[PDB]
């Protein structure tokens, strides 16, 4: 047991219910749903689409394959190797 | 009331903390701001500056 | 249903979220007595 | 019951937070009395 | 609009706490920075003076 | 289709994303309202 | 007081040293705002100003 | 344009929100200083100064 | 052809470039016309 | 008993506390001694 | 003394050192505050000004 | 370009956005410098001082 | 050959790094003119 | 020399780097608080002021 | 023996804190001699 | 050049970045000293100062 | 020159670049220290000051 | 040999450290003669 | 013989110390000389 210097007891030894000091209860249970303080209702279901507030369409859909509002070409191709814009050599390794 | 789903993308031990601790910041910001570009708040806590 | 980044399900979340609606309100109303009593008592908006 | 984010129970949940509330009702109580002493002692509110 | 599938590649419990924060930590400096760079923002919250 | 790196489908990613989207317009229509407040009220544009 | 679930979703390593921490960072927040916006909490270190 | 295998080795959760993000922090940095270094811009806020 | 680092195939990285391009072209086209509207109505350049 | 989230048991949980109670007691008794010195040097209080 | 089971659920390994830690740094913040608000302690440091 | 095998040991995905995050920190840090430590940086951005 | 702590091949990174000397000499170019026009232009080395 | 089981629960790879790391640095502070908020530190390494 | 949470032995943590004992004594001495300078040849305490 | 075996115990992808990183943050805080410290710098920027 | 078994339990790659990076933090610390509460250093870097 | 803590070999240690012996050499190069340049254009040791 | 938390036997340990050790020795050799240099040609402790 640690001995301390400072005299005993060093903790409280009751169990079962936590015995808080300042007075009970110290919370309050839930039967079931959660009931707001601030009334009711708290939530609006989504059931499909998400109801926008602001109109429609909320996006602009994708066919698996980009292409840009700046339009083209949006990469350069590169095949076979990197190519440098800032000329040759461009490594010097060992 | 309609974004009750963000929970389920945004883990809980990590937005939870982040908006309680964000308000509880803006909230700091708020009285230091106001205490500092006013007098009346200063001279609040000063009172009859004995 | 189907797994979730969070491992919370949607009826979880959404019982979630009415805590957070619910502390928000309740954040809002302290605050609009707490500007009531700052419009009484300090000279803001006089 | 099943397994939570946090690996707690919602019945040892609810006996950390007793502490949690035990704790900031204690807070508040010391808080309060150092209120009271500023006022007794400080211009504040004077 | 088009930027939808960025959700694929950034991960949402990341992406989003960033998205909402920055935009917060934006709102504040806008404030602090009108807040110090002009007289009426501060002597609206000075109001009366009194 | 296959898993992506957050484990997000095309389908949930496009849905989220309707939110954000949502949400920043709702963000900018409040905003413009703040702009037009700050403007009647304020010596700012006059 | 009805929030005590929390704790089923914020793992209390995380929420209870940022609870305890914030609450200390904002009572030290506090004693600085006053000690550097009064004249009498300052006045009080110095007592007689010996 | 040519760059654009970086993805493949960097990262997008990493990568793409720390660009989106500093793009965002140099352009808060470039209103501030243009705002603390000249007098117009402070100036434009200010209107008639009511 | 093996498992990148990332895990997004050379393709995938490809497709994503495409929208980093995209929008640092749009950005620029903004703060293009910004510049513009602050040249005619600031004291810069004049 | 059962596993917790810390691995430490409750038995060595409190005797970790005992150490932590212990060390507050004997920061406390030094601190009240510093301000004791410090009265009786410093002009506080007088 | 009755929070004994709080390392059952906060990690030693990090309540511990941020106990600690705090403590300390409380301690200085308290040092530098009774230093920069009153003159006795700066007197006491700089003696007969040598 | 002797250097090409530092990505054998230095995670891409670490030292390129260090890399490229670092140099944008130089250049700004940069252009405050001059900007704090001259008159015509400053005096650019006035022009006709309006 | 083995597995490097990256995972990259020599290949690979050495593939990698031709962006990176690339790019640092575009960098480069671009100062040289920024640094050409600040000489024109401002007061500096007058 | 009755915490000696504090290395059971803390780990060495970061109490030992934390404790070491803490005291450096109130030392550091402690230097810089003297030097701050005396007359004699300063002029010891002004010297002569040639 | 049982696993400690570092891994660490009673015994090795005890013999690891001998280190942390007898590191803060000549820390300490060290510092005794310092202040014994400091006041030796500063204005402090004269 | 006896050090060579430091990167059996300190991983590249750490200590690499670290010293890069360091080099370059002693070199920005060096040409910030000399440049607040000292008018000669500051005046070569200036130039003709028109 | 007793203490080195600390490698068994501190890892190296956190002991090492901790205690370099310390070192050099100290260093610099000191460097700016003297220059800040010192004329001569100030001078010496001016020099002829023309 | 046995695997090391970080995976190199001590023959992989040893390249990569001449890179740094290098760079450093290199580094320590430029830097003489940046503080050439400086002492013969700076008023500095003048 | 037995594992160690980081990995390195007892031997490892005691040389890298070493490195630790010649290093310390000589960044004082160095400071020493440094200190010298600064009391002959600053004015400090003349
Ligand atoms: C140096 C003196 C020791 C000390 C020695 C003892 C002794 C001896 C006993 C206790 C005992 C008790 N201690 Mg103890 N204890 C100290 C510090 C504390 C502090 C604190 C500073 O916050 C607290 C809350 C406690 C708590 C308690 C209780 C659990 C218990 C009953 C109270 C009592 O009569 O105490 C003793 C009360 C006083 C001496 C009156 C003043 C009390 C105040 C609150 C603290 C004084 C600290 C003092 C300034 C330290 C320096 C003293 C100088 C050396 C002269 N100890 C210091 C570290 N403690 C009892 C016990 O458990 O017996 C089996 C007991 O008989
Ligand atoms: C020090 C006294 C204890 C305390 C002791 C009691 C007692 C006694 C009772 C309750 C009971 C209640 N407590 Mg309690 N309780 C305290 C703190 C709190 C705080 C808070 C400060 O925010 C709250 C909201 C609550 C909440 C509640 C309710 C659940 C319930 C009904 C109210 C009541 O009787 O209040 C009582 C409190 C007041 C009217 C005002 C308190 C004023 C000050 C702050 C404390 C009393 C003076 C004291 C000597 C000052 C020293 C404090 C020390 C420095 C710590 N407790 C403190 C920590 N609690 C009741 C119950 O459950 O009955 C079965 C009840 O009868
Ligand atoms: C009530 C205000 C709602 C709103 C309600 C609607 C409605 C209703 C419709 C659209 C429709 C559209 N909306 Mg919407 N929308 C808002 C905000 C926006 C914003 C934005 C602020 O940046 C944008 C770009 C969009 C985008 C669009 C297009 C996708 C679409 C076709 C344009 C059109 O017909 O506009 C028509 C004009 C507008 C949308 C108004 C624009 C002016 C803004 C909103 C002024 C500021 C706020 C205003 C004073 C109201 C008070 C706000 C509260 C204080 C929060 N919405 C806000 C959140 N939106 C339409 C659609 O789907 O057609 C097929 C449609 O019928
Ligand atoms: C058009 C400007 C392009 C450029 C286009 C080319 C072309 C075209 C060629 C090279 C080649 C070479 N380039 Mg290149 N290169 C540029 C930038 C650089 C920079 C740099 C620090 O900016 C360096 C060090 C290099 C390096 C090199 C060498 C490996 C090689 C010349 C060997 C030789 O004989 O050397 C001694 C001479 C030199 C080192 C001079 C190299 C070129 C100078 C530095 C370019 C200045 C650009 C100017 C400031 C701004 C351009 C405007 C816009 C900003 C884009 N390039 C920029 C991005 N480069 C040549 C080669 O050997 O290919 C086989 C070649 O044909
Ligand atoms: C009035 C205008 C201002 C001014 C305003 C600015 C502003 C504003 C900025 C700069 C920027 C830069 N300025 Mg300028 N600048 C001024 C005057 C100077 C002076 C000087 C002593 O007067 C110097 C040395 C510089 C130099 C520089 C660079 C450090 C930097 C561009 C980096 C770059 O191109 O990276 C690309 C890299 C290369 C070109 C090197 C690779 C090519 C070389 C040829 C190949 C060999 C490499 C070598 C062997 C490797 C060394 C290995 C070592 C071990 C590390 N300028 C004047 C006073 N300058 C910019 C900056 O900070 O960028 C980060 C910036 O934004
Ligand atoms: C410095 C000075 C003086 C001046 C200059 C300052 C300066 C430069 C300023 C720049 C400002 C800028 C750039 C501002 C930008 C603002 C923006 C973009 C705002 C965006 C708001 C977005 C919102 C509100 C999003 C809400 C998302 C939401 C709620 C998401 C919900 C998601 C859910 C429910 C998960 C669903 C899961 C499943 C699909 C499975 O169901
Ligand atoms: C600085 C200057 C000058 C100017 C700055 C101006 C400026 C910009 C100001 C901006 C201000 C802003 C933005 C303010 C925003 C304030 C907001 C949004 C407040 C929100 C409060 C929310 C609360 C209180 C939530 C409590 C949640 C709770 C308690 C959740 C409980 C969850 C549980 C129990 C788990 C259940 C689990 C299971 C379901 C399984 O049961
Ligand atoms: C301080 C002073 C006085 C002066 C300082 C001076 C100074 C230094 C200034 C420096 C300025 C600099 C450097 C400015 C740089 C600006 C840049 C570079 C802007 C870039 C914008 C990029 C954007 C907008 C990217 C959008 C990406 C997007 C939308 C990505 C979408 C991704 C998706 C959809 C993923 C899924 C796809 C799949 C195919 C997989 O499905
Ligand atoms: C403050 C004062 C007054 C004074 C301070 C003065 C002072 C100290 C200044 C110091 C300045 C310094 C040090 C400046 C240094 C500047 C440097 C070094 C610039 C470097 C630029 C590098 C670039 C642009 C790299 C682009 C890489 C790229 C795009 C990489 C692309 C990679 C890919 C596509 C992956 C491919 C993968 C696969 C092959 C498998 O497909
Ligand atoms: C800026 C200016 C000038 C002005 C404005 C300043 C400003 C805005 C101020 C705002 C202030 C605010 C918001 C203050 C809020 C204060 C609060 C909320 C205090 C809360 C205190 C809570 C405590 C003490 C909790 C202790 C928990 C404990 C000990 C828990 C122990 C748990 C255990 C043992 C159970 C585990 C074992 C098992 C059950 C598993 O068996
Ligand atoms: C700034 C201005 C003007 C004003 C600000 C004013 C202001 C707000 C001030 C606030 C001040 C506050 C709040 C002060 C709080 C002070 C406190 C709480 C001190 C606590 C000290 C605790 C100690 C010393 C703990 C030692 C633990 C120890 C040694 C633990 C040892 C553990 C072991 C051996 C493991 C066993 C393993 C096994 C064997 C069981 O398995
Ligand atoms: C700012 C103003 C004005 C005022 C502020 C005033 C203020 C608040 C001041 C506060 C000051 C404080 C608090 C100072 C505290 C100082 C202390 C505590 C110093 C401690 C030094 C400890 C040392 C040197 C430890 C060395 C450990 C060592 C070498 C360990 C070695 C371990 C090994 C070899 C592993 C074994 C492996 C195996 C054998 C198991 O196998």
């Amino acid at each position: 047991e640690y001995k301390g210097h400072s005299g005993h007891p060093l903790i409280l030894k009751q169990e079962g219910e936590y015995k808080g000091y300042s007075g009970e209860p110290l919370i309050l249970k839930q039967e079931g749903e959660y009931k707001g303080y601030s009334g009711t209702p708290l939530i609006l279901e989504q059931k499909g689409e998400y109801q926008s507030f602001s109109g429609t369409p909320l996006i602009l859909k994708q066919e698996g394959e980009y292409r840009g509002f700046s339009g083209a070409p949006l990469i350069l191709k590169q095949d076979g190797e990197y190519k440098s814009f800032s000329g040759y050599p461009l490594l010097l390794n060992i | 009331m309609n974004q009750a789903r963000i929970w389920t993308v945004v883990k809980p031990t990590v937005g939870l903390p982040l908006l309680l601790g964000s308000v509880t910041v803006i909230a700091i910001l708020v009285h230091f701001a106001v205490l500092s570009h006013t007098t009346w708040f200063s001279k609040y806590w000063n009172g009859k500056a004995a | 249903a189907d797994k979730t980044l969070t491992g919370l399900t949607v009826e979880e979340s959404e019982e979630l979220h009415k805590h957070v609606i619910d502390g928000t309100r309740i954040f809002g109303a302290i605050a609009i007595v707490a500007h009531f009593l700052a419009y009484v008592y300090s000279p803001w908006l006089h």
